[PDB]
RNA sequence: GGGGGGAACCUGGGGAACUGAAACAUCUCAGUACCCAGAGGAGAGGAAAGAGAAAUCGACUCCCUGAGUAGCGGCGAGCGA
RNA sequence: UGGUGUUGGCUCUUGGUCGCGCCUGCGUAGGAUAGGUGGGAGCCUGUGAACCCCCGCCUCCGGGUGGGGGGGAGGCGCCGG
RNA sequence: GGGCCUGACUGCGAGGCCUGCAAGCCGAGCAGGGGCGAAAGCCGGGCCUAGUGAACCGGUGGUCCCGUGUGGAAGGGCCAU
RNA sequence: GCCCGGAUAGCUCAGUCGGUAGAGCAGGGGAUUGAAAAUCCCCGUGUCCUUGGUUCGAUUCCGAGUCCGGGCACCA
């Protein structure tokens, strides 16, 4: 999925590695890897509706980040950001990060 | 070598260190085995117990 | 997410309250109905000087319920719709309600604040409450008629 | 649901509350409303299981102080030693005789101890032995020095053994000590116990300390405290 | 103001296999080829929440040495500061 | 597919964690139902008696268990067994 | 067949056999400390030639050799296995 | 290897939270039946796997061991 419209997490290109065998820890013999294989961690992106300016506004933003939002959005309330359309709000509300 | 004739290990019941290693059939004699050996610790001949290899 | 309460609830306390719940009722059910305010230095601030506001809007809510509370308490509401015997062709909920005082009563009340658990299929008289306050209990009583 | 005389003793502690090595030892007396020399005790629960054939936690330790308790012995032993046996704190010996002399019901002993040699005390040891009075050196009451081990006897030496309910059992003295008394008798109490752990235990060696007294309440006492 | 182009050079996102292991999966090939984005005459880096042991130095970049060294590795191939 | 996030409120019920509060424990013998360990020669009731009645538990059916009433100081205790 | 005993040893090893290597093999003798026998002497498994498997990885017992600024510890080494 | 499961009548299995080793299957016999049968009545027989410890006694409770079964892995 996309970035994060807040903290810009990206998904990334991590490494599944199938291990096997007894961990050395364990007293086993060694984790044999089996295989290796790419994949993604995809950040866990919501969809988050906001009635800011009159207006409900929705942003793929992460899961950690979603109180972040409504931080901006209490902190737009210092903003003079009416009648604008949810294109300029949205972009205002960025600006205020 | 075997399952019946087991492996074991003779230590010294004065050094407490596992100075033999050897077998015996538990069938034919089914008790810990213990020899005066010679303890390279103890530096002298010692009852070795028949600890369990 | 300790959130301010801004008004008494029957499981979280009351105005002034400042609690502490899981993001989903507060901020998806009380931030969006005010009923609550999450806990910035800047709500502390304006915690106390406010306090003194949310009880006054409070005492207001109190007082338009009596004074409303009486206004409407006593008459009747009638509904002329499309009904059957013993059904409706039609269905009501609280915004017909809404239409009903607004229109036919001309006395103006709030349709969310009407707590209305099904949309009424049947005819008759019944009992709401009203309850624009908490533990403000105003029964009213409603008629269906074809 | 008690005596009033007891109730009164219901009355004047404080159950949840935890108090010292001392406090009690105020309030032991002060419970000490029986019309005798009521027994200070202190049962402090042990953290140990009697059920593992590994946790016999059974010894000794002369407390000072005394302990108002009687404490007649009944020693056994032979080869010269029925003379320090009657010396040193025995008042039945002996010293061979004394088993054929058992009825039983002579029991007219408030301890009895043996030398090792006896011997020929435990097979006769079978309703000498069931209410706790057969010869054991486990703790203290056997020996070759068997008046020296009745010595220490009239000295204090108060006994503790497990129980089949985890708990261990011993008073520090009568009811009639005062704290500072009893303060050397409670710690004596808890060191040699803490001396005495089978090692290998879940956790603490012991759960709890109360006190109470011969018909008296219980108490919530701080140990090592 | 941007667009798009620019031989190579450069970061950043993606990213093989052939190949070696005398097979081959881990591994190596190699983060290479290549793709995309970004610029620039360079880029990147860059001013210690460092390094590493001296209580020592004092951003960064690059050349030599360190050194095939320490290490990593089906402790193999090899890789390797 | 289970955990977790997104993801909340309301109840209802059940399994664990510790709170305590209580009751439960019966070979014979032994007065009787003896859970053990310690202390115990004493309890105790007008901070109302053994008695007798009523109320519930258990009951191994003899009783124990507790509560209410009259009664409301006579029963219990090591010792006897 | 009986008596006693555990040398079915420690540290080693002159020397040789065989042999591409590696492996395999035999071994006086030396010291430690013992068994046997009076002693001389023998005993470092079995009358012998088959009963077996390199390294790595890891386990377990000892050693206290290393222990990433120091002390520990993690962890490794070495011996045994 | 780690985990746990039981060792009981000829068998299966009960099993005390310590007073007793038991239910049925099998066996036999009696009645029973034309046979087969079933039924029925009654007897059958155990260190309660071994060691221990505790408590008056321990099948029980327990420490060990063995067998025993399974699972859970790991395999230089
Ligand atoms: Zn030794």
């Amino acid at each position: 999925s996309k970035v994060c419209e807040i903290s810009g997490k990206r998904p990334i290109v991590a490494n599944s590695i199938q291990r096997r065998g007894k961990a050395k820890r364990e007293g086993g013999v060694g984790k044999k890897t089996t295989g290796i294989s790419k994949r993604r961690q995809y950040p866990n992106l919501q969809k988050v509706r906001v009635r800011v300016a009159g207006q409900e506004i929705t942003f793929r933003v992460a899961a950690s980040h979603i109180p972040k939002v409504y931080e901006l959005v209490e902190r737009a309330k210092g903003l003079k950001l009416e009648g604008l359309s949810p294109k300029e709000i949205k972009k205002e509300l960025l600006k205020l990060l | 070598a075997s399952e019946v004739r087991i492996k074991l290990l003779l230590e010294c019941t004065e050094c407490k260190r596992r100075n033999y290693a050897t077998e015996k059939n538990k069938r034919n004699t089914p008790n810990k085995l213990e020899l005066r050996k010679y303890c390279p610790w103890c530096r002298k001949h010692t009852v070795h117990r028949e600890v369990k290899i | 997410m300790k959130v301010i309460l801004l008004e008494p609830l029957e499981n979280l306390g009351d105005v002034g309250q400042v609690v502490d719940v899981k993001p989903g009722y507060a901020r998806n059910y009380l931030l969006p109905r005010g009923l609550a305010v999450l806990a910035t230095e800047s709500n502390l601030k304006a915690l106390e000087a406010r306090i003194r506001a949310q009880a006054k809007r409070l005492a207001e809510r109190k007082a338009e319920a009596e004074r409303l509370k009486e206004i409407l308490e006593n008459l009747t509401l009638t509904i002329p719709v499309r009904a059957g015997e013993t059904k409706i062709y039609g269905s009501v909920t609280a915004k017909d309600i809404a239409e009903a005082l607004s229109r036919q009563h001309g006395v103006t009340i709030d349709p969310k604040r009407l707590a209305l658990e099904k949309p009424i299929k049947e005819l008759g008289e019944y009992v709401l409450t009203y309850k624009p306050h908490p533990e403000v209990p105003i029964q009213l009583k409603v008629s269906v008629v074809a | 649901k008690h005596g009033k005389r007891y109730r009164a003793l219901l009355e004047k502690v404080d159950p949840n509350k935890v108090y010292t090595i001392d406090e009690a030892a105020r309030l032991v007396k002060e419970l000490a409303t029986a019309k005798f020399d009521e027994t200070v005790e202190v049962h402090a629960k042990l953290g140990i299981d009697p059920r593992r054939s590994d946790q016999n936690v059974r010894g000794t330790v002369s407390l000072p102080h005394g302990l108002g308790k009687q404490v007649r012995v009944l020693a056994i032993a032979k080869g010269e030693k029925i003379k320090e046996a009657e010396e040193a704190g025995a008042d039945y010996v002996g010293g061979e005789e004394i088993i054929q002399k058992i009825l039983d019901g002579w029991m007219d002993f408030d301890a009895v101890v043996a030398t090792p040699d006896v011997g020929a005390v435990g097979s006769k040891g079978r309703i000498l032995g069931p209410r706790g009075l057969l010869p054991n050196p486990k703790a203290g009451t056997v020996g070759f020095n068997i008046g020296e081990i009745i010595r220490e006897i009239k000295a204090g030496r108060i006994e503790f053994r497990n129980d089949k309910t985890g708990a261990i059992h011993a008073p520090v003295g009568k009811a009639s000590f005062p704290p500072e008394k009893l303060a050397d008798n409670i710690r004596a109490f808890i060191r040699a116990l803490e001396a005495h752990k089978p090692e290998g235990a879940k956790g603490t060696f012991l759960r709890s300390v109360y006190v109470t007294t011969t018909m008296g309440p219980s108490v919530r006492i701080n140990p090592h405290s």
